[PDB]
RNA sequence: AGAAGACGGUCGAACUUGACUAUCUAGAGGAAGUAAAAGUCGUAACAAGGUUUCCGUAGGUGAACCUGCGGAAGGAUCAUU
RNA sequence: AUAUUAAAGUUGCUGCAGUUAAAAAGCUCGUAGUUGGAUCUUGGGAGCGGGCGUCCCCGCCGCCUCUCGGCGGGGCCCGAAGCGUUUACUUUGAAAAAAUUAGAGUGUUCAAAGCAGGCCCGAGCCGCCUGGAUACCGCAGCUAGGAAUAAUGGAAUAGGACC
RNA sequence: UACCUGGUUGAUCCUGCCAGUAGCAUAUGCUUGUCUCAAAGAUUAAGCCAUGCAUGUCUAAGUACGCACGGCCGGUACAGUGAAACUGCGAAUGGCUCAUUAAAUCAGUUAUGGUUCCUUUGGUCGCCACUUGGAUAACUGUGGUAAUUCUAGAGCUAAUACAUGCCGACGGGCGCUGACCCCCUUCGCGGGGGGGAUGCGUGCAUUUAUCAGUGGUGACUCUAGAUAACCUCGGGCCGAUCGCACGCCCCCCGUGGCGGCGACGACCAUUCGAACGUCUGCCCUAUCAACUUUCGAUGGUAGUCGCCGUGCCUACCAUGGUGACCACGGGUGACGGGGAAUCAGGGUUCGAUUCCGGAGAGGGAGCCUGAGAAACGGCUACCACAUCCAAGGAAGGCAGCAGGCGCGCA
RNA sequence: CCUCUGGCAUGUUGGAACAAUGUAGGUAAGGGAAGUCGGCAAGCCGGAUCCGUAACUUCGGGAUAAGGAUUGGCUCUAAGGGCUGGGUCGGUCGCGGCCGGCGCCUAGCAGCCGACUUAGAACUGGUGCGGACCAGGGGAAUCCGACUGUUUAAUUAAAACA
């Protein structure tokens, strides 16, 4: 239950939930020993990872998944798509005969774990580039903004 | 490319070999190797090209092939086989010996040396190991893999390795105030103590080089290579030092040898 | 051939992609090894690089590791149970990777009376008068008594295992690529993870 | 140790049969356009062109055109006490 | 003959037209698009250098940090960090296949080319002295300086620091 | 060189074009003494191909009993040439052509902490071993077929081909097990300390699980280690291997040790790469405005396959994904690029074509070997062409180089 | 179409034969409208599920357009619903009540019942499967009348009347 939403059962690897024969209570506080990594490039691993009980294999803190290559920012535009949101970067590309710019916008789909919650959409978003995980996702995001206008 | 290439044409061929235009269609294509085919001298190339030792193809084939020519102290028939930097190859039949240590336009220049310093070469440690039952390793620039060593060196160190036995007999760390060649891109073959190193995580860390007469540059961690404590080296340097006129010093240079001396 | 490869299949806009080329000895695939129950069938494979894949069609022992306890014997998998892709997959007895399947008690009881000198498996007085007591009948004392008595609150077992062990089958979790690898080296369902799997045996059965 | 063989699976040419799509074309009859030309009928237009012309829209007429309504000055009145 | 560029400011970014020569929607709303007023650190201060003082030039007033590392108490200021609020912009640097181009040198007899050549020398030197440069390489990506211009932020049913 | 002249008028000033003017390629006409360079079947028909050639290869060091030559020597196999044939490697390069292919290829940029890598180089390489088994090729000899770089049956015969497989090695070393034994203390159970025969393991690699956290990095579920087992069983692996030149010395006589190369392998690093991924860039078109999706469209979970990472595929869920910032569809006298022609400064047009990258071998598809091909101077089918047949059958692919036919202005 | 309840004796007769002509059913090799005034007659088609659907148009239609595929038996899977249950701890009063305090499944879980469908999968048979029964042949065009309706009881159903 409220972990386990799926058929197979859902645990970190890496862990071995079981080693238990001691007096006080069927195993600790925390009870099982989470685990987690940080990220690196000063990207501080977030509370609701590691205080956090829920699972994800493309969480790129609580899961196998490096951090590797390209990082970016774009902004969350949709999000519906399960465990992931669609990006807009948005850029200004020049023509030289015209000696002006055009607007373009590429939007990335992107991996978001559930460690970040209160991500509304038109928030700023870091993500930083990894391996292939989904036919079109490459990038996870790492630290969320949301200042830019409405409320904290 | 329905597998690997057996070819390279001329002109193809990387730049510093100096091969020109009309004689070939080919280069020859070093032989895979302890260096990167892009990073080579084709010991036929050392030769025909650069020693004027023999004239064809065919007369480096018999040159090679009396066992006349010692790489890093061993011997090779292979002609394409690449020589590159620190390195030796020993001819022994007139005792030359020479070294591939790079000019300051970046060429290798025929440095002969002597029979002592011809013994040990230099090498920069790509990566430090550990293999099995806790055995470390080294691995040299040149694809050896050292075994044991003095537990200090650690990637970007340089090593004062023997030859003949092999095996490291000491070295030098990678810090600020160590004489500092570069081995690639726009100065390659300069030459200057280090000053300042710049750690960027993810991409590569650039480092800062200034020569002996006032000059600076920067490069990316990889091309360089040290070669000793501070001003004083651990080897043989060509004549300029990898110093690096300007267009405008070099022609005056050029001009005051001419006319003059005689 | 039957290819792995992206080029087949429209973008993310959803338009069609054309064929560039044709298809490419590593743009590849190959038939699945779907491997049963059954005594050893094996046939390997040349694959990219040289280099063999050593396919299991059939199958039947597996090298299980009971991780509370941390004795990992080769046993008989028995039977399927339950596997999270596919019902079929249990139907057939088809074994894969996260495969829940049977195994017998018999290396783990052998183990479990060797290293805590106690019963597993609860019996009248058939297992318990004759081999038991040979395993106990302390002609040293002192010493080994000394020991097992050190076995303490630390042989007390799972309620769940113990029931599985006095039945005699264990569920344990395949955790090799059979049709890759051709083993099929697993793991002792435990606890949590064996209680979840219970509750969806159970509500399969209905 | 193992060849021929067959059950099923798989990729899948190829052929038939539709289906849609692009290019190319034959066609009685119709109806335009341009060009030659030493035709025929008138004279619409440019001068108040002999009924200002023109626009939109209707109908009509061998043909240019004519007429109705509302516009235009690119008018033949910058002006009328 | 035909394709094509310049002529063509007859496709127009630089740089054209739109009363009458072809040309402005019958009129108004209107979303994307494009375009958006002014406004926040400045005079000054102190010196090296040039034509008692005046007029032009050149390093200084990246702040804070010491919660972090050290080139039984400490200093000293560097690695880290509140990284430059978050970009654009500019300058430097790093990376950039060669050939082609630009362009050094060099009497291929000249030249287009080519990459060589040149000497001392009676040859007795049994040789030697040199080349095989540099420039450029959109945009994007990478580095460090600058912070006018233009965005973009923060404290307003309250929030910044403080043994 | 930041250049303009002719043409509407009876004349004028304009808008405006047409026409001239100068380059640059393709053709063609006329013409042509010398010399240095030098493109050349791209445009049409990725149309068809007569003939011939274009990939084979041996060292001192893989197997020599052709008897084809000869030794110098016999008889201790072998001595020196050596066709042949088995063995190994190579044939994935090069060469051609530009049909395809429009965010595809391609370029710069990075990632592989998501993989493979023949070789090259450097690490690793503790009772048949005084060396075992049987097989076949050439050679020999009967053939069969109309006919092929068809082959069968019989004789033999070698291997680094193919198989099998041991001495080493220390009843010893370290993990568990422990028949037991000894010392101290205690009223004694007990408590503490030691020693210890006999068993099982007695690891490089494999597959799985647990433990701990030598060397490492912005960066581990990395390396290294420990425990538990497993063998991806003969078709996991090295475990433990053939060949050549000199020719030495034993507290010692018939034995035992010895250097210098070749060749070979499992693993690790290197190299040559390959392969996938990240960011940003492409011509015309709206008489293409919506497209994708239970026949994968976009996500999630668990597998499958694959060298690996991913809807690559399967199941089950979720209902996403792209679009006026031009998706989606269509076209291209479209291979991408380096680059070429013009040019004041801007630009416009070209780029089949010697470098680089892609793709293709008439068309489509499938595969064998191999480190490497979805190979075409490899096969297997089909379709389209076509060649001998003694009519049962058999063979084939110039967008290699020459040359031919055709097409065509070329 | 077959059956029970209930009902009948094959419709104003029986028997024996099995000729021609018929009436009513069927089947036919190869061809497939060559037949004939004329495809008259018969034949094709037919159910369902899943795809797929043109011209034209009064924009409603055309439309079951056309054109395709599947269908059995067997053994499984998945998906769809209802009911009832916790006021447990403490007190006191008679398993039941009353009071006070926790709990408060408020993501619900547990036990007990019950129609019927739909999808998917395996296997299987001499490719047979809407197995009998039931049950559209389509297409392109022209003429007439818009249509539904009505009409000559007993030769005219139409283009006639409405
Ligand atoms: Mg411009
Ligand atoms: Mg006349
Ligand atoms: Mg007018
Ligand atoms: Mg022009
Ligand atoms: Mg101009
Ligand atoms: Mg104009
Ligand atoms: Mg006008
Ligand atoms: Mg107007
Ligand atoms: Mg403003
Ligand atoms: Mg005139
Ligand atoms: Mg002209
Ligand atoms: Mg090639
Ligand atoms: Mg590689
Ligand atoms: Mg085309
Ligand atoms: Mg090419
Ligand atoms: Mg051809
Ligand atoms: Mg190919
Ligand atoms: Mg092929
Ligand atoms: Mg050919
Ligand atoms: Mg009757
Ligand atoms: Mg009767
Ligand atoms: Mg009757
Ligand atoms: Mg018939
Ligand atoms: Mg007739
Ligand atoms: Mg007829
Ligand atoms: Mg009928
Ligand atoms: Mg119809
Ligand atoms: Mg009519
Ligand atoms: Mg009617
Ligand atoms: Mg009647
Ligand atoms: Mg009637």
């Amino acid at each position: 239950a409220d972990i386990q939403t799926e058929r197979a059962y859902q645990k970190q690897p890496t862990i071995f939930q079981n080693k238990k024969r001691v007096l006080l209570g069927e195993t600790g506080k925390e009870k099982l020993p989470r685990y987690y990594k940080n990220i690196g490039l000063g990207f501080k691993t977030p509370k609701e990872a590691i205080e956090g009980t829920y699972i994800d294999k493309k969480c790129p803190f609580t899961g196998n998944v490096s951090i590797r290559g390209r990082i970016l920012s774009g902004v969350v535009t949709k999000m519906k798509m399960q465990r992931t949101i669609v990006i807009r970067r948005d850029y200004l590309h020049y023509i030289r005969k015209y000696n002006r710019f055009e607007k373009r916008h590429k939007n990335m789909s992107v991996h978001l774990s559930p460690c970040f919650r209160d991500v509304q959409i038109g928030d700023i978003v870091t993500v930083g580039e990894c391996r292939p995980l989904s036919k079109t996702v490459r990038f996870n995001v790492l630290k969320v903004t949301k200042a830019a206008g409405t409320k904290k | 490319a329905r597998g690997p290439k057996k070819h390279l044409k001329r002109v193809a061929a990387p730049k510093h070999w100096m091969l020109d235009k009309l004689t070939g269609v080919f280069a020859p294509r070093p032989s895979t190797g302890p260096h990167k085919l892009r990073e080579c001298l084709p010991l036929i190339i050392f030769l025909r090209n650069k020693l004027k030792y023999a004239l064809t193809g065919d007369e480096v084939k018999k040159i090679c092939m009396q066992r006349f020519i010692k790489i890093d102290g061993k011997v090779r028939a292979d002609i394409t086989y690449p020589a590159g930097f620190m390195d030796v190859i020993s001819i022994d039949k007139t005792g030359e010996n020479f070294r591939l240590i790079y000019d300051t336009k970046g060429r290798f220049a025929v440095h002969r040396i002597t029979p002592e310093e011809a013994k040990y070469k230099l090498c920069k440690v790509r990566k430090i190991f550990v293999g099995t039952k806790g055995i470390p390793h080294l691995v040299t620039h040149d694809a050896r893999t050292i075994r044991y060593p003095d537990p200090l060196i650690k990637m970007n160190d340089t090593i004062q390795i023997d030859l003949e036995t092999g095996k490291i007999t000491d070295f030098i760390k990678f810090d600020t105030g160590n004489l500092c060649m570069v081995t690639g891109g726009a100065n390659l073959g300069r030459i200057g103590v280090i000053t300042n190193r710049e750690r960027h995580p993810g991409s590569f860390d650039v480092v800062h080089v200034k020569d002996a007469n006032g000059n600076s540059f920067a490069t990316r961690l990889s091309n360089i290579f040290v070669i000793g404590k501070g001003n004083k080296p651990w080897i043989s340097l060509p004549r300029g030092k990898g110093i690096r006129l300007t267009i405008a010093e070099e022609r005056d240079k050029r001009l005051a040898a001419k006319q003059s001396s005689g | 051939g039957i290819s792995r490869d992206n080029w087949h299949k429209r973008r993310k806009t959803g338009g069609k992609r054309k064929p560039y080329h044709k298809k490419r000895k590593y743009e590849l695939g190959r038939p699945a090894a779907n491997t049963k129950i059954g005594p050893r069938r094996i046939h390997t494979v040349r694959v990219r690089g040289g280099n063999k894949k050593y396919r299991a069609l059939r199958l039947d022992v597996g090298n299980f590791s009971w991780g509370s306890e941390c004795c990992t014997r080769k046993t008989r998998i028995i039977d399927v149970v339950y596997n999270a892709s596919n019902n079929e997959l249990v139907r057939t007895k088809t074994l894969v990777k996260n495969c829940i399947v049977l195994i017998d008690s018999t290396p783990y009881r052998q183990w479990y009376e060797s290293h805590y000198a106690l019963p597993l498996g609860r019996k009248k007085g058939a297992k318990l008068t004759p081999e038991e007591e040979e395993i106990l009948n302390k002609k040293r004392s002192k010493k080994i008594q000394k020991k097992y008595d050190e076995r303490k609150k630390n042989a007390k077992i799972s309620s769940l295992l113990e029931e599985q062990f006095q039945q005699g089958k264990l569920l344990a979790c395949i955790a090799s690529r059979p049709g890759q690898c051709g083993r099929a080296d697993g793991y002792v369902l435990e606890g949590k993870e064996l209680e979840f799997y219970l509750r969806k045996i159970k509500a399969r059965k209905g």
